[PDB]
C-alpha cells in the first residue's frame, strides 16, 4: 500500500468515467438538469436570434397540449383551478399557415417556372419534420419545450416551431417574420437538388407533358456519348431532341438509365433549378 | 516401402508375435469369444480360421496334434479343438469366426475388436442387420424386379 | 479469482409487456479446476460452438479427448438445469451460444534434468465455460456470392470522391 | 366465376377461420396425459396441451433424433400425423421410414408426393387452359410410380407433354421441396369441405364418398403453403423429407369419351432412403410405365 | 538450434486455428433402433454390447462354478438354460449352464 | 498523429451566417470557491469582468454558484448540443476574460482535425469535368475502326 | 447429411439382384459395340 | 448444522413451532355453503382463555379483521420483495414456503374483494412450558377472490393471469408467542383439504421420464 491520496481520487474518476461509458445513463430534458432558470432561457431565446418577442406569447408558443394533460393527472394523483394553461395549438395554426403561404410566395418570385405541384412539395419539404426537427433542435426550441415525453417527438417539437413562428407574427408582425423564415428555412435548399427535396417518379413522362403544355415537339432520345458498352462498367450518354436541337444531356451506367436522368436533366432546365443557377439573395431588403 | 508385406510387425520381435497371437488364440478357443486390440484380432483371426482346418484332419493325424499341441497352450482345449469346435463346422468350408469392431478402449482409446467362434452358447452379439426388405426403396426395387421377371418369361 | 459467469444466472428481467416478442432463455454453467489444458479444451469448446444440444452431445460422446467427457457432463447438467430452474419447456430445444476454455489455477513442480539442473513444470488447470440459449440453433451464413462481391464492387467505385480539391 | 388467384385467396380464408373456430373450443390450456409406448425410452409420459400440442412436440421433449426420424405418430394404434393437436390422453409411438414394417410410413410419404404433384398441375398450365384436379389414386408403393388423375381443357385434348414439360414440373417439384413447408391437417364436418371445394365438381363428389364412409361426416383436409386439398390418409410432417423427386411420364386414361383424364405420375425417395443415380435412373423408367390400380 | 525471435500471438494463432488443426464433425453417428442410445454406423451399439457382455459374464462365471478347476474344460457342447425351461431333443450330451433368471428377449433359444 | 485521431469536414450549424449570424454559445455555467486560492482569479473575474460580459451577450445564460471547491470550472453549451468544461484553476483574470471569450466565438463543433480548410456545396458552375469533356464528336457517333452501313 | 453407399439401404434380399442387374447392363453394353463399320462409322 | 456445539450454557431461540398444534379438518362441503360442535367449541373456549390470560385486551371478533390484514399485506409483500416488512407478517416457518421458490421470478399479486367475512374456525395453545414458551394458533376461514400472475426470470407469463379474479377457499393458521414481551400473531401455516379443487394448470408442458434403465436391467411393466 502507497500512501497519498490524490493518485486514488485521480483513479476513482477515471473508474467513474469508465463506468459510465459501459452504461450510458438515459438521456433526461436539460431542465432537469442543474444550472437552469426557465425565465432565464426563455428571454436568451429570443435575444440569440435577434427578435423581439412578446413573452407572454413566447412562453404559451412552448406549452403543448401533452403537457397539460399530463400535468393535470398529476395533480389529480397526488390530491392537489390555476392550471388554467393555454396551449400552443392556436399559435401552432397560425405559424403553420404563414409559414406555408410566406414559403410559397418566396419560392413562387423565385421559380415562376415550377409548376403548383413542384412548389408544394418543396413547401412540404421544408416545412417537413425531418427539416424542422432538425432546426429546431439547433435553435434551443426542444430545451424550452414543455412535453409530456423525452425525447420530445418529432410531431410535438415541429408543432412547437411553428408556434414561435406564430408568436413572432403577432409580435413583430408578417415582414419580421418572413425574415426568420427566410434566415432558418429557405437556407435548408443549400445545396439540394432539385429532385431530392421533390420526390417524382417517371421524369420522362411529366417532360413530355411539360413540352405539350409549351407546344414544343415530343423529345427524341439518342445516343450522344459511349464507353464500354460490352463490358460491366458501361457509360452512356442519352441526349434528348426537340426538332433535332439539343435540350438535355444525361450520364449513366445504361441506356435507359440515362435517358432518365437526361429527363432529369431536361426537367431542371425547364423550371430554372439547375445546378449553376443564380444563387438565393439574401441581402437586406432595399 | 512395405509393398506386398501381408504380417504385422507386433510385440518385440517375429516369436513375440507369434506368441502374442498364440495366446490370443487359446483364450478365443477355452471362452469362444473375446475381446482385444483391433490390428491383434485381425491378424489372429487368419490363424483361428485355420487351427479349425487342422482340427478337422483329426486326432490321429500326427502333424495335426503337433499343431495343435504348439498353438493351444493349455492342453485341456486340444481335446475341445478335435471333438468339439472341428465337428461343429463339420458341414462348412470356411467362415468359422466373426469379427466385429467395438468402442474405442477407454484407457488408451485403442480401436477394439470382438472376435468369436461361429455357433457358440453365449448370448448373441448385437449383429449389425440390412434394412427390412418392406422399405420404400426395397419395395421400389421389388416392383422393378418382379416387373423384370415378368418380361423374361414371356 | 473471479467468478462471474456463475452471477449471470441471477438476473432478473421486468415482465415483458403483451405486445413485445418471446424473450429466449439464457443458461450460463461452467466447471472449475478441470485438471486438463485450456489449450487442449478450447479444441473441443469450438467444435461445438453455435451446435444444438443434442448435436453436440453427439459429438462429444465419439470424441477420443479427455475433455470431451468433462464437456458432455457440463452440458447435460446444464440441459437439466435449463428446464428444471429457468423455465424451458422443450430440453432438445437448445442450442450453443457460447463454449470457451480459460486458465486455471496451476501448480509448479520440479522435472529433474541431467547433470544436476532441473526445470519446472506447471501442473495445469482450466474452467469450460458454455451458455445454452433457448430456440433452434442460428443458421450458418452463407459463403459470400458472386453477385455480392460484384454489387459491392461496383459500391466502391461509386464512393469516390475526386481528393485534395474542391 | 372467380379467379384462380381469387379463388386460392377464398379457399384459405375458409380454412384459416374453420381452424381458429376450433381453437376457440379448448378452455384455458387443458391437460392431457400422453404415455409413451416405444420400445425405446419406455414409461416417458407427456402432460401435454389438449388440442395444441402435436406429436411432434412430444418428440421436442425426447430429443432432436425423434423429430428429425419421426415420419408419422401412430396415437392409440392409429397413424397420426406429427403436426395434428393431440386431442385426448393417449398412447404414442413415433415411426420411421426404417421400422421393420413401415407400411403404414410408405403410405403417408406415397400419399404426400402425389399432393405435392398435384400443387405442381394446378399452378403450371397457362391462365388461358382450364385445369381440374380430380384425386390421387391410393395405388400401392410396390406399384413403382405414384399417380393424380387430372382432367384439363378441351383446348389440350391432343397435346402431350415434352420431355422439357416434364422436367418442368419436376423443377417446381423441387421448388416447394426447397420451401420445406409444412403439411397442415384439418379434420372438417363435410358441409365446410364442401363449402370450400364448391367450385369443382370432382372435389365434391370425392368430398361425400368420404363423408358417407365415416358415420359422423368429418372430412380431412390438408394444405401446403397456399394449396388445399382432400387426402385419404395422415401425410408426412414437411415437404423437406422429398430428397429425390421426380414427375415421370403423363398417361391419357381410357375411356376418353366422357372426360379426357389425364393421370400424372412420378416416384420419389426421403432423405432417409437416398438412392444411387444408377439406382434412382432404374426407378424412373419403371415409373414411368402406366399403373393400373387394384 | 534455438529460436531466433519469440513468435507473436498472431502467427501463433494462425498455426494454432488452422482447419488442419481443428476437430472435425463426424457425420456417422446415428440412433441405435434396439436401445435408442447413439452409436457409430460401423461400430457395435455401447449401450447394448455391454448389456451382452455383463450376461455374458454371469453366464462364464457360473461355468466356473461347475468346472470347478483349471484345465477342465468339456469335450461336448455347452447349452444355457434359464429359469422355467427343460433340456430339448437338440440339448441332449450338452453340458447345461443354469441361470437363475428368465430368459432374456433378445436371446433367442436355439 | 491525424491517423490516430479523428476527423471531419469545415461545416457550420445550420448554415450559420447564410441570412443571419446566431451566437452558437448558448450557456455558461461557473463553479467558484468563496475561499479557495485557486479560485482567488475566478472570484476577481465574477466582480468586475462577468457582468460586463453578460451585457455584450444577451443570448448567453451565465449561471455564477459559488460553492466549496478545489478545482473552479466553466462549463460551456452551445445550441448544436456539445458541451465543454474547462478549468479555471489558479488562472488570472485577464486569462480568464480570454478563455471565455474564445468560448463565445467557437461554434461548439469537434476541435479535431479539420480534412479541408474550405467547404462548398456548389463546388462547379460550368460544368464538373468528365472524360468527354474535352473529345470531339464525330459524324454518325462512329466508334474508331467501325465499318457503317454493312 | 450423412454419407450414403449404393447399398447402405438394400435389404438382403435386393443386393444379389442389384448386382446382377448393372452386371448384365455392362455386358449387353459392351457387346452393343462389337460392329462399328455397321453403325455409321466415319469416314475411313 | 444439525445442532451448535455440544455442551453450550446458551441454546437456540426458537420463536414458532413446525406444525399445527391440533390440525382442524374442514367439514366436507362447506364450500357450497358459501355434540361434537360443543366439544370443539369448548376446546377452543378454555385455549382462548389462555390467550386472553397473557394478554389481557384480546376480542376474538376482532382477530378476523386483523387476520386478513395480516394475510394481505404478507402477500402483498411478495409483490416487491419486502422481506424485512415480512418477517414481521409471518413465521419462520411460514417464510420459506412463501419466498423459496419466487427468488428468480416476479409474483403479482392482488386482492380483490372478500366474498364471506372470515370466521375464527379453531382457537388452541401449546402444552404448557415446552421449552419454557406457550404458543397461541388460531386458525381463520376465509374466502376471497384474488389475481395472481407469477413470471419466471426472463419475464414471461408462467402461471396464472394478471386480470382475472379467482376464487380462493383457503384456512390460514396463525400463531403468537404467548410468553415473549414481544410476540405479535403472525401467518403460521396454511391448511389444504383433501377435498380441495385442483389448481388451475399450467401454462407449459411437461415430461416426466421414465426409469432409466443400465444395459443389465430390463423393462418392465
Ligand atoms: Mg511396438
Ligand atoms: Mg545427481
Ligand atoms: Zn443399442
Amino acid at each position: 500500500v502507497k500512501k497519498g491520496f490524490r493518485a486514488a481520487f485521480r483513479f476513482q474518476k477515471e473508474l467513474e468515467r469508465q463506468r459510465l461509458l459501459r452504461c450510458p445513463p438515459p438521456p433526461v430534458r436539460r431542465s432537469e438538469k442543474p444550472n437552469w432558470d426557465y425565465h432565464a432561457e426563455i428571454q436568451a431565446f429570443g435575444h440569440r436570434l435577434q427578435e423581439n418577442f412578446s413573452l407572454d406569447l413566447l412562453k404559451t408558443a412552448f406549452v403543448n397540449s401533452c403537457y397539460i394533460k399530463s400535468e393535470e393527472a398529476k395533480r389529480q394523483q397526488l390530491g392537489i383551478v390555476l392550471l388554467n394553461l393555454k396551449s400552443n395549438q392556436e399559435l401552432s395554426e397560425q405559424g403553420t399557415s404563414f409559414s406555408q403561404t410566406c414559403l410559397t410566395q418566396f419560392l413562387e418570385d423565385e421559380y415562376p417556372d415550377m409548376p403548383t405541384e413542384g412548389i408544394k412539395n418543396l413547401v412540404d419539404f421544408l416545412t417537413g419534420e425531418e427539416v424542422v426537427c432538425h432546426v429546431a433542435r439547433n435553435l434551443a426550441v426542444e430545451q424550452l419545450t414543455l412535453s409530456e415525453e423525452f425525447p420530445v417527438p418529432p410531431a410535438v417539437l415541429q408543432q412547437t416551431f411553428f408556434a414561435v413562428i406564430g408568436a413572432l407574427l403577432q409580435s413583430s408582425g408578417p415582414e419580421r417574420t418572413a425574415l426568420f423564415i427566410r434566415d432558418f428555412l429557405i437556407t435548408q435548399m443549400t445545396g439540394k437538388e432539385l429532385f431530392e427535396m421533390w420526390k417524382i417518379i417517371n421524369p420522362m413522362g411529366l417532360l413530355v407533358e411539360e413540352l405539350k403544355k409549351r407546344n414544343v415537339s415530343a423529345p427524341e432520345s439518342r445516343l450522344t456519348r459511349q464507353s464500354g458498352g460490352t463490358t460491366a462498367l458501361p457509360l452512356y450518354f442519352v441526349g434528348l431532341y426537340c426538332d433535332k436541337k439539343l435540350i438535355a444531356e444525361g450520364p449513366g451506367e445504361t441506356v435507359l438509365v440515362a435517358e432518365e436522368e437526361a429527363a432529369r436533366v431536361a426537367l431542371r432546365k425547364l423550371y430554372g433549378f439547375t445546378e449553376n443557377r443564380r444563387p438565393w439573395n439574401y441581402s437586406k431588403p432595399k | 516401402i512395405s509393398h506386398g508385406r501381408v504380417f504385422r510387425r507386433m510385440g518385440l520381435g517375429p516369436e513375440s508375435r507369434i506368441h502374442l497371437l498364440r495366446n490370443l488364440l487359446t483364450g478365443l478357443v477355452r471362452h469362444e469369444r473375446i475381446e482385444a486390440p483391433w490390428a491383434r484380432v485381425d491378424e489372429m483371426r487368419g490363424y483361428a480360421e485355420k487351427l479349425i482346418d487342422y482340427g478337422k484332419l483329426g486326432d490321429t493325424n500326427e502333424r495335426a496334434m503337433r499343431m495343435a499341441d504348439f498353438w493351444l497352450t493349455e492342453k485341456d482345449l486340444i481335446p475341445k479343438l478335435f471333438q468339439v469346435l472341428a465337428p461343429r463346422y463339420k458341414d462348412q468350408t470356411g467362415g468359422y469366426t466373426r469379427m466385429l469392431q467395438i468402442p474405442n478402449r477407454s484407457l488408451d482409446r485403442a480401436k477394439m475388436a470382438v472376435i468369436e467362434y461361429k455357433g457358440n452358447c453365449l448370448p448373441p452379439l448385437p449383429l449389425p442387420r440390412r434394412d427390412s426388405h418392406l422399405t420404400l426403396l426395397n419395395q421400389l426395387l421389388q416392383g422393378l424386379r418382379q416387373d423384370l421377371r415378368q418380361s423374361q418369361e414371356a | 479469482i473471479s467468478r462471474k459467469w456463475e452471477k449471470k444466472n441471477k438476473i432478473v428481467y421486468p415482465p415483458q409487456l403483451p405486445g413485445e416478442p418471446r424473450r429466449p432463455a439464457e443458461i450460463y454453467h461452467c466447471r472449475r479446476q478441470i485438471k486438463y489444458s485450456k489449450d487442449k479444451m478450447w479444441y473441443l469448446a469450438k467444435l461445438i460452438r453455435g451446435m444444438s444440444i443434442d448435436q453436440a452431445l453427439a459429438q462429444l460422446e465419439f470424441n477420443d479427448k479427455k475433455g470431451a467427457k468433462i464437456i458432455k457432463e457440463v452440458l447435460l447438467e446444464a440441459q437439466d438445469m435449463a428446464v428444471r430452474d429457468h423455465n424451458v419447456e422443450f430440453r432438445s430445444n437448445l442450442y450453443i451460444a457460447e463454449s470457451t476454455s480459460g486458465r486455471g489455477q496451476c501448480l509448479k513442480r520440479i522435472r529433474y534434468h541431467g547433470r544436476g539442473r532441473f526445470g519446472i513444470m506447471e501442473k495445469v488447470y482450466c474452467h469450460y465455460f458454455v451458455k445454452l440459449v433457448e430456440g433452434p440453433p442460428p443458421p450458418p451464413e452463407p459463403p459470400k456470392t458472386a453477385v455480392a462481391h460484384a454489387k459491392e464492387y461496383i459500391q466502391q467505385l461509386r464512393s469516390r470522391t475526386i481528393v485534395h480539391t474542391l | 366465376q372467380l379467379s384462380p388467384t381469387e379463388l386460392t385467396e377464398m379457399r384459405n380464408d375458409l380454412f384459416n377461420k374453420e381452424k381458429a373456430r376450433q381453437l376457440s373450443l379448448t378452455p384455458r390450456t387443458e391437460k392431457i396425459e400422453v404415455k409413451h409406448v416405444g420400445k425405446t425410452d419406455p414409461g416417458t409420459v407427456f402432460v401435454m396441451n389438449k388440442n395444441i400440442s402435436t406429436p411432434y412436440s412430444c418428440a421436442m421433449h425426447l430429443s432432436e433424433w425423434y423429430c428429425r426420424k419421426s415420419i408419422l405418430a401412430l396415437v392409440d394404434g392409429q397413424p397420426w400425423d406429427m403436426y395434428k393437436p393431440l386431442t385426448k390422453s393417449c398412447e404414442i409411438k413415433f415411426l420411421t421410414f426404417k421400422d421393420c414394417d413401415p407400411g403404414e410410413v410408405n403410405k403417408a410419404y406415397w400419399r404426400s408426393c402425389a399432393m405435392m404433384m398435384g400443387c405442381v398441375i394446378e399452378r403450371a398450365f397457362k391462365d388461358e387452359y382450364m385445369v381440374n384436379l380430380v384425386r390421387a389414386p391410393e395405388v400401392p408403393v410396390i406399384s413403382g410410380a405414384f399417380c393424380y388423375d387430372v382432367v384439363l381443357d378441351s383446348k389440350l385434348d391432343e397435346w402431350m407433354p415434352t420431355k422439357e414439360n416434364l422436367r418442368s414440373f419436376t423443377k417446381d417439384a423441387h421448388a416447394l421441396i426447397y420451401k420445406d413447408l409444412p403439411f397442415e391437417t384439418l379434420e372438417v364436418e363435410a358441409k365446410v369441405a364442401l363449402e370450400i371445394f364448391q367450385h369443382s365438381k370432382y372435389k365434391v363428389d370425392f368430398i361425400e364418398e368420404k363423408a358417407s364412409q365415416n358415420p359422423e361426416r368429418i372430412v380431412k383436409l390438408h394444405r401446403i403453403g397456399d394449396f388445399i386439398d382432400v387426402s385419404e390418409g395422415p401425410l408426412i410432417p414437411r415437404t423437406s423429407i422429398c430428397f429425390q423427386y421426380e414427375v415421370s411420364a403423363v398417361h391419357n386414361l381410357q375411356p376418353t369419351q366422357p372426360s379426357l383424364i389425364r393421370r400424372f405420375q412420378g416416384v420419389s425417395l426421403p432423405v432417409h432412403l437416398r438412392a444411387h443415380f444408377t439406382i434412382w435412373d432404374k426407378l424412373l423408367e419403371r415409373s414411368r410405365k402406366m399403373v393400373t390400380e387394384d | 538450434a534455438a529460436p531466433k525471435n519469440r513468435r507473436t500471438i498472431e502467427v501463433n494463432r494462425c498455426r494454432r486455428r488452422n482447419p488442419q488443426k481443428l476437430i472435425k464433425v463426424k457425420n456417422n453417428i446415428d440412433v441405435c433402433p434396439e436401445c435408442g442410445h447413439l452409436k457409430q454406423k460401423h461400430v457395435l451399439c455401447a449401450y447394448c454390447y455391454e448389456k451382452v457382455c455383463k450376461e455374458t459374464a454371469e453366464i462364464r462365471r457360473q461355468i466356473g462354478k461347475q468346472e470347478g478347476g483349471p484345465f477342465k474344460a468339456p469335450t461336448i457342447e455347452t447349452v444355457v438354460l434359464y429359469t422355467g425351461e427343460t433340456p430339448s431333443e437338440q440339448d441332449q450330451g450338452k453340458r447345461i449352464i443354469e441361470r437363475d433368471r428368465k430368459r432374456p428377449s433378445w436371446f433367442t433359444q436355439n | 498523429t491525424a491517423r490516430g485521431t479523428p476527423s471531419r469536414f469545415l461545416a457550420s450549424v445550420l448554415h450559420n451566417g447564410l441570412g443571419r449570424y446566431v451566437q452558437q454559445l448558448q450557456r455558461l455555467s461557473f463553479s467558484v470557491s468563496r475561499d479557495g486560492a485557486s479560485s482567488r482569479g475566478a472570484r476577481e473575474f465574477v466582480e468586475r469582468e462577468v457582468i460586463d460580459f453578460a451585457r455584450r451577450n444577451p443570448g448567453v445564460v451565465i449561471y455564477v454558484n459559488s460553492r466549496p471547491c478545489c478545482v473552479p470550472r466553466v462549463v460551456a453549451e452551445y445550441l448544436n448540443g456539445a458541451v465543454r468544461e474547462e478549468s479555471i484553476h489558479c488562472k488570472s483574470v485577464e486569462e480568464i476574460s480570454t478563455l471565455v471569450q474564445k468560448l463565445a466565438d467557437q461554434s461548439g463543433l469537434d476541435v479535431i482535425r479539420i480534412r479541408k480548410p474550405f467547404h462548398t456545396d456548389n463546388p462547379s458552375i460550368q460544368g464538373q469535368w468528365h472524360p468527354f469533356t474535352n473529345k470531339p464528336t464525330t459524324f454518325r457517333g462512329l466508334r474508331p475502326r467501325e465499318v457503317q452501313d454493312p | 447429411k450423412s454419407g450414403t453407399w449404393w447399398d447402405e439401404h438394400l435389404s438382403e434380399e435386393n443386393v444379389p439382384f442389384i448386382k446382377q442387374l448393372v452386371s448384365d447392363e455392362d455386358k449387353a453394353q459392351l457387346a452393343s459395340k462389337l460392329c462399328p463399320l455397321k453403325d455409321e462409322p466415319w469416314p475411313i | 448444522l444439525v445442532i451448535p456445539p455440544e455442551k453450550s450454557d446458551r441454546s437456540i431461540h426458537l420463536a414458532c413451532t413446525a406444525g399445527i398444534f391440533d390440525a382442524y379438518v374442514p367439514p366436507e362441503g362447506d364450500a357450497r355453503i358459501s355434540t361434537e360442535r360443543m366439544k370443539k367449541t369448548m376446546a377452543s373456549q378454555v385455549s382462548i382463555r389462555r390467550i386472553k390470560d397473557y394478554d389481557a385486551n384480546f376480542k376474538i371478533k376482532d382477530f378476523p379483521e386483523k387476520a386478513k390484514d395480516i394475510f394481505i399485506e404478507a402477500h402483498l409483500c411478495l409483490n416487491n420483495s419486502d422481506h424485512d416488512r415480512l418477517h414481521t407478517l409471518v413465521t419462520e416457518h411460514c417464510f420459506p414456503d412463501m419466498t423459496w421458490d419466487i427468488k428468480y421470478k416476479t409474483v403479482r399479486w392482488s386482492f380483490v374483494e372478500s366474498l364471506e367475512p372470515s370466521h375464527v374456525v379453531q382457537v388452541r395453545c401449546s402444552s404448557m412450558m415446552n421449552q419454557g414458551n406457550v404458543y397461541g394458533q388460531i386458525t381463520v376461514r376465509m374466502h376471497t377472490r384474488q389475481t395472481l400472475a407469477i413470471y419466471d426470470r426472463f419475464g414471461r407469463l408462467m402461471y396464472g393471469q394478471e386480470d382475472v379474479p379467482k376464487d380462493v377457499l383457503e384456512y390460514v393458521v396463525f400463531e403468537k408467542q404467548l410468553t415473549n414481551p414481544y410476540g405479535s400473531w403472525r401467518m403460521h401455516t396454511k391448511i389444504v383439504p383433501p377435498w380441495a379443487p385442483p389448481k388451475q394448470p399450467i401454462l407449459k408442458t411437461v415430461m416426466i421420464p421414465g426409469p432409466q434403465l443400465k444395459p443389465e436391467e430390463e423393462y418392465e411393466e
